[PDB]
């Protein structure tokens, strides 16, 4: 949304903060910064991320310091939404302040999750007691207890906090967007009714009152409707928020939402799923428990086991885009493998690897991966150096079997070059046993199999000891040097090593014909050109 | 005006700036000669059409020992100098036979001297022209005696060297079977050619592109 | 199909009529639209009426298999590259036909292999050239005797001309020069192919009055 209609460049189209500012500054990413100076010169007030408006009620009154580097997700409840001296006036604890930002001291005291829920300050005496309360008993839900009668400072409300302790269960913000099965009472609220926090309090207290609720789901649709359901005995949670599951393609039947935004599922982390007896309570224990899979039903010979010694953990650095699907262990035990391999079969692309482990036996993790082979540029047809890179050590990993179709899909063209700098090899298949006219066809099939295959090198990898025919799968072609255009006259670019032998007709680097759209998504880390060993400053006449 | 020659059209064009191997210091060019020392020179601004080029010229560089009264009628020994030769004024040319003998330093013995003209930013391996010419008795007060090859240097982007050589009885006298054998001027030309073969790479030139030149009877003694 | 008629046969030659482009187009109108040029020849890029899929044809209609992709293609392969790639996919003749700088067949070609193991067929030349580096005819007969170069000239599609030019050349006579160069990566780029082509054209010089294979 440019100001004018001209819009000469992309630098001239302007962010939402940087569009309109009246004493407002914007970060390097273009939105509002956290802190903003008040009336020009003055104090600092720290505003909302998407709207310029301040959360006033937090710290509109203290003419005090800057740097609100603690997220005020709290909300000072208006006095019309609190009663006084109700018949349970117990505060879990308080602390004497140091008379130096007492409110910020108590807000830092409830950075940790446990049983906090709201504050009550006490300004009658110079000591300012932050008597805070708990997630327990005490649309349109107010604060239902307070201790002191005569005077009335405000009370707060921590909103949307991740972890929670509500005196019977231990709630956690499980990042999985959607749920498969098991739900008593999905109830809707009016679009003008709640503000996604009153609903949070309502469903949390509803589960905390009831028994054996493993968790609860809530969501707000962009049409204003707010839906709250209360989970118990889920089969498997699927489609986490931080996965590559969207293919930038039209949704098929229903994949993640199942209702077509905001959506979350919370689980009691210390649940008694298996330990719960069936007969007592009878609280919808009748999850269907489908029939056992016979051996002839699916062969599962499309997968091969991989010894974990070749796997290397690089969790702090790796960005292999991938998906978690989390089982619940109530009924799936050792048949999570067969189910997740069948789901790997169901997702036709983007399941070159399947991984199965368990965290604490309430979860049962299966993660879907693309091919995470990282090959060194040593260029040898042994392929033993190609070692996987994964975030965490698996317990049971499986590789999908590669399939080669009858005919090629692309008319691959021979590059006129003989030497590459930035080489990102994916596979190093040795094809010495076969002949040339069929080995090259198999290598073309191999590159047609992989989605991110942009080229293939078909060459004699070691010429010191005879020769070894090989097929290298090239994720990214690099600096292509040593052409035949100059015809051997004045070559200042050094040509290839004499043991490579990429010259003669069947052999010699082929490029997949250039897909005009893009290379597809989820491909490994965005390919970098070979880094310049010097810094090339601009002392060149342009 | 000079434009760039390119094989194909392009949208970004970068060129590293030209460099000169001539260390300027207070606007007199200087060159280190490897075995001997330093050369101090001269700088000139030259107009062709309405455009101007700076050429560094080194008039008076020697290449052999002077033949005065003992080395007459003998092969040229090398001149083994050390320090900083002042190459800022022309020296004398050799004794041509037809000479009016006007009182002047234009003609005399001790005439084995070069004249090296180098444009400002030459090609990195520039060609070398070697012109052999003994000038007639002309007043060298207007510097460059009768051949300022600097214009050919500036227009053609190349290094010009104009030399002098013994001619006449001093150049060619033969008597007896040995040691007054002759061809002394030819040996002087060979000595100048070996000098420009050896030391020209510090000037910016390329010693594999040397082109010999002479004229008007000197070409008779150059095609040998 | 050649068995049809426009429906109105006139005496003498017709003034002009629609080509196979326009016949197929009128058939489809009376989907996908076959785009044609001004002349009667399918354009080397054929796209659907919605610009989502484009491929390459060879002026007769059938689609080159690899060229199907989203959007517009660049460097559309021509008939020589298609045939030469097909010979690496199992088509019978294992000797690659001689090809120009672009994807076009040389006017003069050489199957180059006869009487392989005393029986007359074509040796597997695309496999043959690689492991044994031959640059010299004497060394070639030392490595492979009884193989004589069978050269001819070809059509526009590369069909061999009937009963004409099917010549055989003996490798024994020539003594080799220029044996100090690197391998040129393709037999068509080897100087032996120019030796065969110059010998073949010199033989056909006295024939036909012309120092070439005849044109269209
Ligand atoms: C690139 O690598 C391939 C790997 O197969 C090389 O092929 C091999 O090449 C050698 C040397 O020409 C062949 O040895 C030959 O064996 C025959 C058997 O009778 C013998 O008579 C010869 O004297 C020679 O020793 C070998 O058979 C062949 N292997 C195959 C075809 O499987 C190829 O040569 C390498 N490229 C280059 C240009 O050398
Ligand atoms: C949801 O949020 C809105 C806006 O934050 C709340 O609206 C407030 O309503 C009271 C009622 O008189 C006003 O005095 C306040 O000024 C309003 N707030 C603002 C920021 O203008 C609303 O009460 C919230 N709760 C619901 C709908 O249950
Ligand atoms: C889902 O919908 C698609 C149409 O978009 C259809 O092809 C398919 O048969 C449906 N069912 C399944 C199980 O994919
Ligand atoms: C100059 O000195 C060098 C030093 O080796 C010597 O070879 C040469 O003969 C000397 N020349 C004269 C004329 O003394
Ligand atoms: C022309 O020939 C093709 C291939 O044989 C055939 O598919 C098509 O139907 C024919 N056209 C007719 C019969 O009009």
């Amino acid at each position: 949304t440019t100001i004018s209609a001209g819009a000469f460049s992309q630098t001239h189209c302007v962010t939402d903060c940087q569009r309109n500012e009246a004493g407002l500054q914007c970060d390097q990413n273009g939105q509002y910064r956290a802190s903003q100076k008040d009336r020009g010169s003055g104090k600092a007030f720290c505003v909302d991320g998407e709207g310029r408006r301040l959360p006033w009620w937090e710290t509109e009154a203290p003419l005090e310091d800057s740097q609100c580097l603690m997220m005020q997700k709290f909300e000072k409840v208006p006095e019309s939404k609190v009663i006084f001296d109700a018949n349970a006036p117990v505060a879990v604890r308080s602390k004497v302040p140091d008379s130096e930002f007492p409110v910020m001291q108590c807000l830092t005291d409830c950075t940790e999750d446990e049983a906090c829920s709201f504050f009550t300050v006490s300004t009658t005496e110079p000591e300012i007691s932050c008597d805070f309360y708990a997630w327990t008993s005490d649309l349109r839900c107010q604060v239902k207890v307070r201790s002191h009668g005569q005077d009335s400072p405000a009370v707060y409300l921590k909103k949307g906090q991740g972890s929670t302790t509500t005196l019977q269960k231990r709630f956690e913000p499980t990042g999985f967007q959607n749920m498969l099965s098991g739900l008593y009472n999905p109830i809707v609220f009016s679009a003008s009714g709640a503000n996604l926090t009153d609903a949070h309090l309502f469903c949390l207290l509803a589960c905390d009152r009831d028994l054996c609720c493993d968790g609860f789901v809530l969501t707000q649709v962009q049409g204003g409707a707010i839906i709250c359901g209360l989970l118990s005995s889920p089969s498997v949670l699927l489609c986490n928020v931080k996965d590559w599951m969207d293919p930038s393609e039209a949704w098929a039947n229903a994949t993640c939402p199942g209702v077509t935004n905001f959506q979350q599922v919370y689980l009691w982390k210390d649940s008694d799923m298996g330990s719960r007896p069936e007969s007592m309570g009878c609280r919808k224990d009748t999850v269907p428990r489908p029939a056992s899979p016979t051996e002839a039903g699916l062969t599962t010979e499309l997968f091969s086991p991989v010894d974990l010694n070749q796997v290397i953990v690089n969790g702090n650095q790796s960005l292999s885009s991938q998906k978690h699907w989390l089982f619940k262990h109530l009924f799936s035990a050792q048949q999570a493998n067969l189910w997740c391999l069948s789901r790997c079969v169901q997702e036709h692309s983007f399941c070159q690897l399947a991984e199965i482990t368990e965290s604490a036996s309430l979860y049962f993790t299966c993660t879907l991966y693309p091919e995470a082979q990282v090959c060194d540029d040593i260029m040898e047809s042994n392929a033993q150096g190609c070692r996987l890179i994964l975030p965490q050590m698996p317990k049971a990993l499986f590789r999908k079997k590669v399939i080669l179709e009858d005919k090629v899909k692309n008319f691959y063209t021979r590059l006129p070059f003989q030497k590459l700098m930035g080489i990102s090899i994916r596979n190093k298949v040795p094809m010495s046993e076969k002949s040339i006219s069929n080995g090259f066809f198999e290598c073309e099939r191999r590159c047609d199999a992989d989605p991110c295959c942009t080229g293939f090198g078909f060459l004699n990898v070691s010429q010191l000891k005879g020769g070894e025919v090989t097929c290298l799968t090239l994720n990214s072609l690099g600096i292509q040097m040593c052409s035949e255009e100059n015809g051997g006259a004045w070559r200042i670019l050094d040509c290839g090593s004499p043991d490579i032998e990429v010259h003669t007709y069947p052999f010699g680097w082929y490029q997949k014909p250039i897909a005009q759209n893009n290379a597809p998504s989820f491909c490994p880390l965005v390919v970098l050109p070979s880094l310049t060993e010097k810094v090339s400053l601009d002392s060149w006449q342009s | 005006n000079c434009r760039l020659l390119l094989r194909e059209e392009a949208t970004h064009i970068y060129r590293k700036p030209g460099i000169s191997l001539l260390s300027y210091e207070a606007s007199v060019p200087s060159v280190p000669i490897s075995t001997h020392g330093r050369l101090l020179g001269r700088s000139q601004a030259i107009q062709v059409g309405t455009s101007w080029k700076q050429v560094d010229q080194f008039l008076g560089v020697p290449y052999a020992a002077p033949p005065l009264a003992e080395r007459r009628f003998q092969a040229p020994e090398p001149l083994n100098w050390t320090g900083s030769w002042d190459a800022s004024k022309p020296r004398a040319s050799c004794w041509q036979p037809g000479t009016r003998t006007s009182t002047s330093p234009g003609v005399s013995e001790d005439c084995l001297y070069l004249n090296v003209f180098i444009p400002q930013n030459v090609a990195p391996n520039a060609s070398v022209l070697v012109f052999f010419h003994n000038t007639m008795d002309r007043e060298e007060s207007e510097g460059w005696p009768a051949i300022d090859g600097s214009f050919l240097a500036a227009v053609g982007n190349l290094i010009v060297v104009t030399a002098s050589y013994r001619v006449g009885v001093f150049g060619f006298l033969s008597s007896g079977s040995g040691e007054v054998s002759g061809n002394w001027g030819l040996l002087d030309q060979v000595a100048a050619l070996t000098w420009v073969q050896t030391h020209i790479r510090g000037f910016g030139g390329d010693p594999r592109r040397v082109s010999l030149a002479a004229d008007r009877g000197g070409a008779d003694v150059a095609s040998i | 199909n050649g068995s049809e008629v426009l429906g109105s046969r006139q005496p003498g030659r017709p003034v002009a009529c629609l080509s196979f482009c326009q016949l197929q187009k009128q058939q489809i109108l009376l989907s996908y639209l076959p785009q044609c040029q001004d002349s009667g020849d399918y354009a080397p890029v054929q796209c659907d009426v919605q610009q989502v899929q484009c491929w390459c044809v060879d002026a007769e209609g059938m689609e080159v298999y690899g060229t199907r992709q989203l959007g517009r293609p660049k460097r559309c392969p021509r008939s020589c590259e298609i045939r030469n790639r097909r010979l690496l996919h199992g088509v019978g003749d294992k000797s690659p036909p001689q090809c120009s700088a672009e994807g076009e067949f040389m006017p003069v070609q050489c199957k180059f292999v006869n009487t392989t193991d005393m029986m007359i067929f074509d040796l597997v030349h695309s496999y043959n050239r690689f492991p044994d580096a031959f640059v010299t005819f004497s060394s070639f007969q030392r490595r492979f005797p009884e193989v004589s170069g069978y050269c001819h000239c070809a059509d526009s599609q590369g069909r061999e001309l009937a009963e004409t030019g099917l010549e055989l050349l003996l490798d024994e006579i020539y003594d080799t020069i220029f044996a100090g160069l690197d391998l040129p990566s393709t037999f068509t780029e080897t100087t032996l192919y120019r030796i065969l082509q110059r010998r073949f054209l010199a033989v056909q010089s006295v024939i036909s009055g012309r120092f070439r294979c005849p044109t269209k």
